[PDB]
RNA sequence: GGCGUAAAGCGCACGCAGGCGGUUUGUUAAGUCAGAUGUGAAAUCCCCGGGCUCAACCUGGGAACUGCAUCUGAUACUGG
RNA sequence: AAGGCGGCCCCCUGGACGAAGACUGACGCUCAGGUGCGAAAGCGUGGGGAGCAAACAGGAUUAGAUACCCUGGUAGUCCACGCCGUAAACGAUGUCGACUUGGAGGUUGUGCCGGCGUGGCUUCCGGAGCUAACGCGUUAAGUCGACCGCCUGGGGA
RNA sequence: CUGCAUGGCUGUCGUCAGCUCGUGUUGUGAAAUGUUGGGUUAAGUCCCGCAACGAGCGCAACCCUUAUCCUUUGUUGCCAG
RNA sequence: GAUGUUCAAA
């Protein structure tokens, strides 16, 4: 986390200049080929600062949701937030997700039958036949509610990967007074994102950074708790 | 401690091919008192199924209002959709004089002397609605003073 | 379209026969226009005692008729002086002895056939028409019921047109043939015009 | 209070009267504002009382009638 | 300016915009009355008349068919010079000025080193905002100031 | 006598694939959304997308018959030995 | 691709 860090990864990066957003222009340092450059010098100080609020919210034992569903950062999202002991989503964000709590708990609780049933229960009466729709169902439900399964409540934070991307979650979260910690890119706006961050997502190894950043922080917080 | 009042109850209609489906609809406003305010529309088969979706919706809504004693800080004026209300403080013991909308918005607000007149149109969600954004913009003399970096010179 | 009696399509699968009772061509027909007789003689007057099923069997010495009435206190009456009087009249129309049994109806407002009767006798006394459906079924919601249907068609609240207006809550899936579905037809003889009410409960599969 | 579509932009332009007018300095003080003074009848109205047994009714004082005129001063803006 | 304006050539003539400077010194904006211009149809007089085509006629269609369809066909359309002064003359949006995120074009200039900058006009989408909604959205129906025209239930009108 | 006062029953499209609801979200609102779209299927069948997430009635399945095997009984049916 | 008029109120 420095200004020569970022650069190294080439997360300067951003949108050609013809799919920008007006609201970035604090946000852009300049342009290169019809490509935006975020200015580090605006990002980096301010990112630090959102790094240590997300420590200040799991000093709380606070549940923190990172939501990937951009194919860039998939299994990128996945094993960082699982390697903090978080939840996360990654297959595709259902609408309702955070706001319509009580329908997606009915279809979590299901899918956990589903998974203590399909394994640990008996397979008897299998029938040959259905077998093989309830696992299927079961493996929907694992890559929609998987992630979220063991969360048995509302995200006190949200970390969002891209801004426009997830736009239906921010809306979620902004809904249910959550706080959103989201990477925006020239083409996004930062109205609804609590804790903007200026940067680019569509770099595989530019998304790493950020997600083992912020993943530092929660385990930096849950130590010092300890 | 939390104020309930229903507005207004309506019977809508959506034709089908067999013919009309009649709904309800009812316009409820939640005050706990104290400047906290709330409105909520529900719609469903039954009065009291509408009438608990509406409170339902209001308690998740309620805003909070600047609010000099039992009077206004400000004279407001709110206008939602072509309806303008009017709202202005009034000395201790004037009571409330509004419309019978705006009126109920007003008392579960906290609002005990006020003096309220509804122009436009009179339909009531859309003058709750005026109601309440005025009841938002209306601003305490801390916030001026903290807004103009005055201390409070005013009062 | 045109729906087939609900009893009919699972009568082999679940329903029982009201009749269930073996005889060959010789008096096949002369048992049925007994059971007839019978059951015509048995609902007129016992209206009041709400009678709801009557099962009728038939063993080559006597006549066994297995009655489903919600209240038994009012078919018997004290010691059995209605019952015995039942029985000797009965007797005489299938011209062999009479066995009477009593079933009790612990659960009505779950019975198709006894809501069904309540229903057209509202219509008889004039109660709104919307208001006694509605109290039928939530009845029936209080106390137990998969799904409930109520259909009151006819010259409803004495209109020049009849209507149709039914009204359904929960569950009731006739297409399933495991499903139990109890289902009953009462008529009211209003004076402006015959009224039909139907009556769908659902109470579970299997 | 309005005028795309509910009533409502002249078919379009030119142009006199009229309305409005960028910017600076000086000057005037017409508008403007301030002070003072006179007047603005009584009744009414309103306030604090008084008398009719109460009340209506009647009445004492005050407030009001901030409108008009003159005198004096100010000049920030408008006007010359 | 609007109404409008299409083969080419010549003659006379109007406006607009761009560039770099000189010059005047508020000479401005708008405009009741007033005046000019103003599609088509019409009207007057003199031409012209190919095509088209009101009217009119015949044939068909149809219960009927003063229509639609067909076959014709006069005024008119065309020209000169008058008159008329009206259109859903519409962007159904008066004119002038300022301010207020953007993105893709078209079209006519213009500097710079294939691109870049900078003006004029114009099309589409769209943000804030506005709007009853549709929508408009830097060419506003956004936020303002100046002046003018107009409206104030549906008919009657 | 009146099916044009009715009930019950029945024809029809048509076995057509549709009809809705809970909650969430959107819109001042009536309402919308799901139920749309890209395929696919006999089918709102299924899948991907998608502010929707699920659920019900219909569709299918369950019921009946037939196609094949196994077991039991053997008469009044059967005959390898 | 010819033609097909109408329908007081509750
Ligand atoms: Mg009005
Ligand atoms: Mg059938
Ligand atoms: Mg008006
Ligand atoms: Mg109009
Ligand atoms: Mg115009
Ligand atoms: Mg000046
Ligand atoms: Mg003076
Ligand atoms: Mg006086
Ligand atoms: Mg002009
Ligand atoms: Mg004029
Ligand atoms: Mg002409
Ligand atoms: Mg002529
Ligand atoms: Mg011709
Ligand atoms: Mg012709
Ligand atoms: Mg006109
Ligand atoms: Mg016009
Ligand atoms: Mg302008
Ligand atoms: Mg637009
Ligand atoms: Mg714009
Ligand atoms: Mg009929
Ligand atoms: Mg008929
Ligand atoms: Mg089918
Ligand atoms: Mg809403
Ligand atoms: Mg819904
Ligand atoms: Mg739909
Ligand atoms: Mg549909
Ligand atoms: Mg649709
Ligand atoms: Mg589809
Ligand atoms: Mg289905
Ligand atoms: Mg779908």
């Amino acid at each position: 986390v420095s200004m020569r860090d970022m650069l190294k990864a080439g997360v300067h990066f951003g949108h050609q200049t013809r799919y920008w957003n007006p609201k970035m222009k604090p946000f852009i340092f300049g342009a290169r080929n019809k490509v935006h450059i975020i200015n580090l010098e605006k990002t980096v100080p301010m990112f630090n600062e959102a790094l240590a609020e997300l420590n200040k919210i799991a000093s709380r034992k606070g549940k923190i949701l990172f939501v990937g569903t951009k194919r860039a950062a998939s299994e990128a999202v996945k094993d960082a937030a699982l390697s903090c002991d978080q939840f996360f989503v990654n297959h595709r964000w259902l609408g309702g997700m955070l706001t319509n709590w009580k329908t997606v708990r009915q279809s979590i609780k299901r899918l956990k039958d589903l998974e203590t049933q399909s394994q640990d229960g008996t397979f008897e009466k299998l029938t040959k036949k259905e077998a093989l729709m309830r696992t299927r169902e079961l493996e929907k439900l694992e890559n929609s509610l998987g992630g979220i399964k063991d969360m048995g409540g509302l995200p006190d934070a949200l970390f969002v990967i891209d801004a426009d991307h997830e736009h239906i979650a921010i809306k979620e979260a902004n809904n249910l007074g959550i706080p959103v910690f989201a990477i925006v890119d020239t083409n996004s706006d930062p109205d609804g994102v609590d804790f903007v961050i200026p940067g680019n997502d569509d770099a595989i190894r530019a998304v790493t950074l950020y997600l083992g950043a912020v993943a530092a922080t929660v385990r930096e917080g849950r130590s010092q708790d300890l | 401690e939390l104020q309930e009042k229903l507005i207004a109850v309506n019977r809508v209609s959506k034709t089908v091919k067999g013919g009309r489906i009649f709904s309800f609809t009812a316009l409820t406003v939640v005050g706990d008192g104290n400047g906290r305010v709330g409105f909520g529309y529900g719609k469903a088969r039954e009065v009291p199924a509408a009438i608990q979706k509406a409170m339902e919706k209001a308690r998740r809504n309620m805003i909070n209002v600047a609010l000099n004693n039992g009077t206004l800080q400000h004279p407001v004026k709110g206008v939602h959709t072509g309806s303008r209300v009017f709202m202005q403080p009034a000395s201790e013991g004037t009571g409330i004089i509004a419309g019978g909308a705006m009126r109920a918005v007003l008392e579960v607000a906290g609002v005990h002397n006020v003096l309220a007149k509804a122009y436009g149109s009179t339909n009531p969600i859309n003058v709750v609605r005026a109601t309440i954004d005025g009841l938002e913009n209306m601003n305490s003399p801390e916030m001026v003073a903290a807004k103009r970096g005055k201390s409070v010179e005013e009062i | 379209g045109q729906k087939v009696h609900p009893n009919g399509i699972r009568l082999g699968i679940v329903k029982p026969w009201n009749s269930t009772w073996f005889a060959n061509t010789k008096e096949f027909a002369d048992n049925l226009d007994s059971d007839f007789k019978v059951r015509q003689y048995l609902t007129k007057e016992l209206a009041k005692a709400s009678v709801s099923r009557i099962v009728i069997e038939r063993p080559a010495k006597s006549i066994r008729v297995t009655i489903h009435t919600a209240r038994p206190g009012i078919v018997i009456g004290k010691k059995g002086e209605d019952v015995e009087k039942l029985r000797k009249v009965v007797a005489d129309i299938a011209g062999v002895p009479a066995q009477i049994n009593i079933a009790e109806v612990r659960k009505p407002e779950l019975d198709a056939k006894l809501v069904a009767d309540s229903i057209t006798s509202q219509l008889e006394r004039r109660v709104m028409f919307r208001r006694a459906m509605k109290r039928a079924v939530q009845n029936a919601m209080r106390l137990g019921a998969k799904g409930i249907k109520v259909e009151v068609s006819g010259r409803l609240g004495g209109a020049e047109i009849a209507r149709t207006e039914w009204y359904r809550e929960g569950r009731v899936p006739l297409h399933t043939l495991r499903a139990d579905i109890d289902y009953n037809t009462s008529e009211a003889h209003t004076t402006y015009g015959v009224i039909g009410v139907k009556v769908w409960i659902f109470k579970g599969e299997i």
